[PDB]
């Protein structure tokens, strides 16, 4: 159940003795290294053309959060704050109140992406799959504050990402 | 006019040359460095976008923050940026060198690497992917292509 | 002639790529850019300091052995005279003699570095 | 590693941090067709191992650097808190997967690679060889997997699917209050380790009844690894002093926490 | 006509410099199951000018504690020595075709590690420090051997003439009586020019970048294009020790494209051993040098002195 | 003596090849038939002029013409 | 001779590119010149390949579009130009285009 | 280069961890244990999972 | 694949051809269509000094035969 | 896997290792992107009866 890496004797007849000599004076484990060396010069490289060609994801990948709506317009988003109690870096920030026709919405919805920490525990926590975080990783910005997602980058992010994040929660939700 | 017509094409030459051949430096803090490496590796291979390493920051022009900014390596970090040569670029890489991450509030860390150095382009993830990194890399490229230098030096 | 032309024409296109290295950029000097560079941490004591040598005797030994090479090095020439067996003689004699010298050298661990 | 890492995004989601092995079990199944995929990486990585090793294991100047370099006696190995490779490279037959064994690992064949000079190319050649029975491992792995659920069915402490937390009010109780309060642990201290690929990785856990952890002290092997560094680079130069923290594998979000 | 002749040497084997070190990149991005560049030219053919205008719009950073006269004067006598080297080179008629060319050779090797020394001292920084007395003690291990070498193929040559040495193998190749010597010289001269397994003084992983540390853009350029000079004369070099062509007193271009791809195939070579091996620990360099190479290299000396004289084939001095 | 020769073999093989390289140019011109034809090729190089000789009137040996039979010839080496 | 092949396909592979115009075009803003069996081509003009011969992360690509929403994008191709309904195919989240 | 002393600072990544973990719950404590030893992720994971 | 690294190399080639054929030229254009004359030995020098002063245009390379004499 | 005959050869030779047989490219032998929908099991406690939570 253990075995003894490096615990080799040489052999001392003069064959082997002789066959290392020539290993050292004429470098056959070095000559053996430019070999694979060469031998990998002549492969396909497994370098992908990016942008034009990306690197496979799945449809349960991280990304850039969304917020989701029903199939009606009406967004999903019931103010339960269980995102922010769940939250490990505490991003999310909820402030709430009913809306005027009386509907528990959010007035808040604020994700620092510069604190989030990209887990997903927002959209497992979830109840009525409001809050995900969709497919998008291409989004660095120029500055930091555009980092700072209110309500309102949010939703457009669902609206921009939801012909995506659809599909992928339809995709993985049996798995969920 | 002429002059605008020559230094306009003088700048597009410079800025071909400066975005072309970015030498970032052998710098990373945590665990966006093992992907700034799988960024290195033969998928993603910056190599191909003449993005290659420099030990040294005076041979380096760009500062690639991969990782976690603490309290006792901010005037490590804040040396080394003034060590490289200008024109220098700093790209944050993930969520702690972007504004303190999942270490925010606390005792020891920088909340962000944009209270130590200016900060050129911010890489969000924890980490970003490799691909996410070139992404960022590529967007600094953008923004180092729409550069006025000389323009702005002909018409002050 | 030659010779000179092209070495001062070499100097002077390695000389004419750095006073347009130093000239053509735009500069922002100030004094911490130009500081020593030690990993990002300020250096302790100056480079200036004496950097122990661990290989002295190698070192010193080589100035022996490079002469040998002012001696050995006009064999393609000795070897055209006319007293060859001699010639011969006195130049394995040489080579031996360097040979002897880094044999001696091996043996009471010269060639090791201390420490 | 970038074929693993599309394992980990695949099976979590993430490349790197997963957050996916939980108390509990782990969070989510495996989707369909990874594990095939995880036979073919697996059927082909040997092959990998077996070139990496061609281009050092028997090179002169792999081991012109690696053979007489920071070799560690036993009983200093021991004293100094190492453990892992640092022990097994000194030829102590210690591996917490054979000698505390946890969840399966009594359950898969495997041996444990010992090293007799103490020096870094034992510790090279057992981490080469660990890979090796890593491969083993995950053919055991892969032939035995069997059929069930991935979380303890005590739905007080691990959240209840989403297909029932929206039909069941019980379900829906438990999914609030452990999305928001969380499970609470019984008072009282724990010190579990296990055999992380560095060495003995331990969490001292502390709780006092809440749901969070009044104290949670994480033992790191590189910590007591890179304390033995003073000891290890004794005689060397520059050049076998990063040979020695090379074969010390630091991670330093351990190291410091 | 003769500045012709020196400036239409002196600029190709600048563009030779510039494209091998696209040739560098891109054969060791194959070697390392990756691509080398192939975005800012097509398939990378623009990436060294790229590389070239970069360097020399870059702020110069002379440093606060440096020296800096032996500052500026390291990478112009580095880049002056690195051009000067290929003069008496027979390409199949050098530029300055000396007697003693071979000496002209090794003495302008033996000044070009001031170059690296200077800028080690000068650079006042304790890894450019390091790097100095590196190359100190790296070239005092080559030269030990790089002279006897050089002596013992020489005795089939009968002189220090470079273009003589085509005369020498106009029948068989001199790989061919003196491979054991070929082979060492090879080493030898890896070691001489500061390329892997032998690095040594520009030590990533040791050092940050050892002597040039502190040198930026601009100064760095020319220890850069003055090392990649010193490769591309070297494996010249040896190609007219060792593997020296055919050549027709009509047809000189014969001779030209012969030699040009054998001393290709050996830079190739350079970079597919750069591309394979570990470094040496710099004291397992000089207990190479002299412990393995010089004892043979001795003993190969005595065998090339009397050798001729045994075979009654010592070569002509004329 | 194949016991000490074989472990020198098996421990330096460098020194062994050094040795016996050099064993041989020491003790092989001695023992080759081509080494006074070194000689006789050295000394049968006309570096100098051959400085011609008054004529006194008894110098049988010596010819009066290149082309004369007598006088030293270099026909083992057109042959060797 | 399997050379002469070689040479057959990168000269079919100047014809699949509508000539050597085509052929400098998507050389010169792809860096890669290989044709592809055009699976697709979304409203702005992104055009995107197949290739199963390929290895997995090359068997899928897409050319962008020289103009989207204004912006001159010939020479300053973008990762966020694909739209989300190609982001499943072109990453590999499905089989399906 | 002889090298006399090895004295490794460390403490330059000290982000305080286990204090941020004694504030939050053990399913938000989870995260940190993946970003301990960011080569080996889920041994952590398995670690501080067979703790709780 | 592979065969990439062949335009750069070859760019390099012509890089490393251009000198010395060109020297090869520039020793036909200097000295008349022929070798440029190799003075290793004072001999030599004396005979090349000899030609520059019986060309009569005080070129070395400029050679005069059997049409000079009588 | 488009590697010509004589590349491959040389390839095989320059490795010493079969080469063709174990590619490190990826191919159509690896999983669907798009896969069936799974029916997941069930726990022990997803009962109707002798399903007492204290027991
Ligand atoms: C050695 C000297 C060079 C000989 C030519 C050579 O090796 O061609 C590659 C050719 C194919 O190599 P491979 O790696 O097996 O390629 C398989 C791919 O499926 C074949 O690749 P593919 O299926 O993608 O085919 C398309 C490919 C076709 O590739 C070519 O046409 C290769 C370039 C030939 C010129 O064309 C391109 O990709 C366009 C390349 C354009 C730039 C080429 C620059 C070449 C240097 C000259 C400047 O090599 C051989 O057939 C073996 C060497 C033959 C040597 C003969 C004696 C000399
Ligand atoms: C050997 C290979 C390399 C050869 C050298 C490179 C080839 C190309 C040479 C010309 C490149 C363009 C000019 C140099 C780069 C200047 C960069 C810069 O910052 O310029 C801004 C500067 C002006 O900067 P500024 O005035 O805006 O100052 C900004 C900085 N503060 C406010 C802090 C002081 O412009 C120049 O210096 C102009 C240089 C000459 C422009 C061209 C003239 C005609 C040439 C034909
Ligand atoms: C110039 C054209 C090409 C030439 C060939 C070179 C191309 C191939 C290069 C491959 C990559 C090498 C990269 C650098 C490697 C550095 C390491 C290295 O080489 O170390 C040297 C190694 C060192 O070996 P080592 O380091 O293992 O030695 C151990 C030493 N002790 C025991 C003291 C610890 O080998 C040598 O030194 C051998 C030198 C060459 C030997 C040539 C001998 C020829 C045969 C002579 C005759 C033999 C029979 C006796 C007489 C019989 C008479 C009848
Ligand atoms: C009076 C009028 C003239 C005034 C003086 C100007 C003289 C000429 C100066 C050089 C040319 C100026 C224009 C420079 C390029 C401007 C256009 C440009 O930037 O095009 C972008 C394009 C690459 O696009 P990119 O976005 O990078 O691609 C993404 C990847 N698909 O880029 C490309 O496709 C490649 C761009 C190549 C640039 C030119 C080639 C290099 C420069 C050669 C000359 C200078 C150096 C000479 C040698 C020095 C020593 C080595
Ligand atoms: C007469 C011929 C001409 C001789 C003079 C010319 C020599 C040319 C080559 C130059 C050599 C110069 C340097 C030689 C040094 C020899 C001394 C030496 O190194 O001894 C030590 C060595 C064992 O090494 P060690 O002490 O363990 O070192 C530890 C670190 N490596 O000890 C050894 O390895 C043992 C060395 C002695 C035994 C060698 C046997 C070789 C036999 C070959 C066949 C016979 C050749 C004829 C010569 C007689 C040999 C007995
Ligand atoms: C402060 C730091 C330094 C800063 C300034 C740096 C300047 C450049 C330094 C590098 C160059 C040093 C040159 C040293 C002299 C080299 C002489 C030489 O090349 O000799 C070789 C060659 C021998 O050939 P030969 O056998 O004579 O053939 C002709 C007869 N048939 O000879 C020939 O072919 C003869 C041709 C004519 C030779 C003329 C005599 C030499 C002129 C020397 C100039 C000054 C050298 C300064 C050295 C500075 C060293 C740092
Ligand atoms: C011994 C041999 C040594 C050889 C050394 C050189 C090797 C490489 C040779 C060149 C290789 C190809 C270079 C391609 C350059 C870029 C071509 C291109 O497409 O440029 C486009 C760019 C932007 O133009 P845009 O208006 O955006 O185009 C929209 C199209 N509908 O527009 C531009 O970039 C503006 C035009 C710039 C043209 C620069 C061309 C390259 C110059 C290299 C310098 C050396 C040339 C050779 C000298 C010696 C031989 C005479
Ligand atoms: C040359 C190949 C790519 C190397 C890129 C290195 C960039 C800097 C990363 C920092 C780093 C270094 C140096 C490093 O060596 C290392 O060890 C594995 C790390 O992880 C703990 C690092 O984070
Ligand atoms: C006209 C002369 C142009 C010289 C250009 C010098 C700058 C190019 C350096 C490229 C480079 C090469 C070749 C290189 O060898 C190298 O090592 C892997 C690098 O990374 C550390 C490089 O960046
Ligand atoms: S992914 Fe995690 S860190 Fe980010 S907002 Fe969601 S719960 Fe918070
Ligand atoms: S958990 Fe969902 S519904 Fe509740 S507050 Fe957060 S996003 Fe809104
Ligand atoms: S942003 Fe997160 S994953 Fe990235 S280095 Fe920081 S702690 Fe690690």
């Amino acid at each position: 159940t253990y075995k003894y890496v490096n615990l080799r004797e040489p052999s001392m007849d003069m064959k082997s003795v002789t066959d290392r000599a020539a290993q050292t004076l004429l470098w056959t484990e070095l000559i053996r290294g430019l070999g694979m060396t060469l031998s990998y010069l002549f492969r396909e490289p497994a370098t992908i053309n990016y942008p034009f060609e990306k690197g496979p994801l799945s449809p349960r990948f991280r990304g850039e959060h969304a917020l989701r709506r029903y199939p009606s317009g009406e967004e999903r988003c019931i103010a339960c704050k269980l995102c922010e109690a769940v939250c490990p870096a505490q991003a999310i920030t909820i402030e709430a109140e009913p809306r005027a026709d009386g509907s528990r919405r959010t007035t808040r919805y604020d994700i620092d992406m510069t604190k989030c920490i990209y887990c997903g525990f927002c959209q497992e926590a979830c109840p009525v799959d409001a809050i995900v975080e969709g497919p998008n990783f291409e989004f660095s910005t120029e500055t930091h504050e555009e980092l700072l997602y209110n309500k309102e980058k949010l939703l457009n992010n669902g609206d921009k990402w939801e012909a995506e994040i659809a599909a992928n929660i339809q995709a993985d939700y049996l798995y969920r | 006019s002429r002059g605008e017509y020559v230094v306009a094409k003088l700048d597009d030459l410079i800025n071909w040359a400066r975005r072309s051949s970015l030498w970032p430096m052998t710098f990373g803090l945590a665990c966006c460095a093992v992907e700034m490496m799988h960024m290195a590796a033969p998928r993603y291979d910056m190599d191909r976008f003449g993005v290659v390493f420099r030990a040294s920051p005076r041979q380096s022009d760009v500062m690639i923050v991969a990782g976690t900014l603490t309290n006792k390596m901010a005037p490590a970090l804040r040396k080394v940026y003034d060590q490289m040569p200008e024109p220098r670029y700093v790209v944050s890489m993930g969520s702690c060198a972007n504004g303190g991450g999942y270490y925010h509030y606390s005792y020891s860390v920088v909340r962000g690497c944009d209270r130590i150095v200016p900060v050129d382009i911010y890489v969000p993830g924890c980490p970003p992917t490799a691909e996410a990194l070139l992404y960022g890399i590529l967007q600094l490229q953008k923004k180092i292509k729409r550069e006025k230098r000389l323009r702005i030096w002909y018409r002050r | 002639m030659n010779l000179m032309i092209t070495l001062l024409t070499n100097f002077t296109l390695a000389t004419l790529l750095v006073t347009i290295a130093f000239w053509l950029p735009q500069l922002n000097v100030y004094s911490e850019k130009t500081s020593p560079y030690e990993c990002g941490f300020d250096p302790m004591g100056s480079a200036r300091l004496p950097f122990s040598m661990k290989f002295f005797l190698v070192a010193i030994t080589f100035l022996l052995f490079d002469l040998e090479i002012a001696l050995l090095l006009p064999l393609p020439w000795a070897s055209q005279t006319t007293n060859l067996n001699t010639m011969l003689t006195m130049a394995l004699l040489l080579i031996f003699l360097l040979a002897v010298s880094l044999a001696y050298e091996w043996t009471q661990k010269g060639l090791e570095w201390t420490e | 590693r970038e074929k693993m890492f599309e394992f980990y995004e695949r099976v979590s989601g993430a490349r790197m941090h997963a957050a996916y092995v939980r108390p509990g079990g782990v969070h989510q199944d495996l989707p369909l067709g990874l594990m095939d995929d995880i036979y073919e990486f697996s059927k082909n990585f040997s092959l990998r191992i077996d070139e990496l090793e061609e281009m050092l294991t028997n090179n002169r100047i792999w081991r012109n650097r690696t053979v007489d370099i920071g070799v560690v006696t036993a009983e200093d190995a021991l004293n100094y808190g190492f453990s892992g490779v640092m022990l097994r490279g000194s030829g102590i037959q210690w591996d917490l997967r054979k000698t505390q064994p946890y969840d399966v690992y009594d359950q898969v064949e495997f041996d444990v690679p010992i090293g007799s000079r103490g020096d870094c190319y034992d510790r090279y050649l057992c981490r080469v060889e660990e890979m090796r029975q890593s491969i083993r491992i995950i053919s055991q792995c892969l032939n035995k997997m069997p059929p069930g659920e991935i979380k303890v069915d005590d739905a007080k402490v691990s959240p209840p699917k989403r297909a029932e937390m929206k039909t069941s009010m019980e379900s829906l109780i438990h999914h609030f209050k452990l999305y928001t309060e969380g499970y609470q642990v019984p008072p009282g201290a724990t010190y579990t380790a296990i055999e992380a690929p560095k060495g003995e990785f331990g969490v001292y856990l502390v709780s006092d009844g809440s749901s969070r952890p009044y104290r949670c002290k994480i033992k790191a092997p590189g910590f007591a690894h890179l304390a033995g560094l003073d000891k290890m680079s004794k005689g060397h130069m520059l050049a076998d002093v990063v040979a020695i923290i090379g074969t010390q594998d630091i991670v330093f979000g351990e190291v410091d926490r | 006509m003769f500045m012709i002749n020196v400036l239409t040497l002196i600029i190709p084997i600048l563009l030779a410099v510039a494209f091998l070190t696209l040739v560098e990149r891109k054969v060791l991005g194959y070697m390392q199951f990756r691509k080398g560049p192939n975005v800012v030219g097509p398939y990378g053919l623009l990436q060294p000018i790229a590389d070239a205008i970069k360097l020399f719009i870059k702020e110069p950073l002379r440093p606060a504690t440096s020296s800096i006269s032996m500052f500026i004067l390291a990478p112009i006598l580095a880049l002056t020595l690195a051009l000067t080297m290929w003069i008496p080179l027979p390409m199949p008629y050098p530029l300055i075709n000396m007697n003693l060319g071979v000496l002209f050779m090794l003495a302008m090797s033996s000044l070009a590690v001031y170059s690296i020394l200077w800028s080690g001292w000068a650079s006042n920084s304790k890894y450019a420090l390091i790097g100095a007395l590196r190359a100190v003690a790296q070239t005092i291990s080559y030269e030990v051997t790089l002279a006897i070498i050089l002596l013992s193929v020489l005795l089939m040559n009968g002189s220090f003439t470079l273009s003589t040495l085509i005369i020498t193998q106009e029948q068989v190749w001199l790989i061919f009586p003196a491979w054991p010597l070929a082979m060492m010289w090879f080493i030898s001269t890896l070691a001489e020019t500061n390329r892997a397994p032998f690095d040594l003084t520009e030590g990533e992983s040791e050092l940050v970048s050892g002597f040039n540390v502190e040198y930026a853009a601009g100064p760095f350029a020319l220890f850069f294009m003055a090392e990649y000079a010193n490769i591309i004369m070297m494996n010249i070099f040896t190609t007219t020790l060792f593997l020296g062509a055919f050549h027709n007193p009509y047809m000189p271009e014969l001779y030209t494209i012969n030699f040009t791809i054998k001393s290709l195939l050996l830079s190739i070579t350079f970079l597919w051993i750069r591309a394979s091996y570990p470094r040496f620990r710099y004291d397992q360099l000089m207990h190479l040098l002299w412990k393995n190479f010089l004892p043979l290299t001795l003993a190969l000396c005595m065998w090339h002195v009397s050798l001729p004289i045994l075979l009654s084939s010592i070569p002509p001095q004329t | 003596v194949a016991a000490f020769l074989k472990n020198v073999w098996a421990k330096e093989p460098v020194l062994v090849a050094s040795f016996a390289i050099a064993g041989l140019a020491v003790i092989l011109p001695t023992l080759s038939p081509y080494t006074k034809y070194s000689l006789m090729i050295n000394r049968a190089t006309p570096y100098n002029y051959p400085v011609p000789l008054r004529d006194d009137g008894n110098m049988p040996d010596v010819p009066s013409h290149p082309q004369d039979p007598q006088g030293p010839s270099l026909e083992w080496l057109k042959r060797l | 001779m399997e050379l002469l092949q070689v040479l057959k396909r990168g000269l079919q592979q100047v014809s699949g590119h509508g000539g050597l115009r085509g052929y400098l075009r998507v050389l010169f803003r792809a860096n890669d010149v290989r044709v592809g069996t055009l699976v697709g081509e979304d409203k702005y003009g992104n055009k995107y390949y197949e290739d199963n011969k390929q290895f997995f992360g090359r068997h899928r690509w897409v050319i962008y579009t020289t103009e989207m929403n204004g912006k001159n994008t010939f020479w300053d191709v973008d990762g966020s130009m694909v739209p989300p309904e190609w982001h499943r195919w072109l990453h590999c989240m499905t089989d399906d285009p | 280069e002889m090298v006399r002393k090895c004295d490794p600072h460390i403490g330059l990544l000290h982000r305080g961890t286990e204090k941020l973990i004694e504030y939050k719950t053990y399913l938000q404590a989870l995260p940190y244990f993946d970003r301990l030893d960011y080569v080996s992720m889920m041994c952590n994971e398995q670690a501080y999972s067979l703790a709780v | 694949m592979w065969f990439e690294v062949l335009p750069g190399i070859a760019v390099m080639g012509v890089c490393l051809f251009i000198p010395g054929m060109a020297t090869a030229r520039i020793h036909r254009f200097s000295n008349g269509g022929r070798e440029k004359r190799v003075a290793h030995y004072s001999y030599q020098w004396y005979l090349m000094e000899r030609d520059r002063r019986v060309s009569g245009v005080n070129r070395y390379y400029v050679s005069k035969g059997l049409e000079n004499i009588d | 896997a488009s590697a010509t005959r004589l590349i491959q050869g040389l390839r095989n030779w320059a490795s010493g290792r079969d080469l063709q047989a174990k590619l490190q490219l990826r191919y159509q032998e690896i999983s669907k992107r798009t896969q069936p929908p799974p029916k997941l099991p069930v726990g022990p406690s997803h009962r109707l009866s002798n399903n007492y939570y204290c027991a």
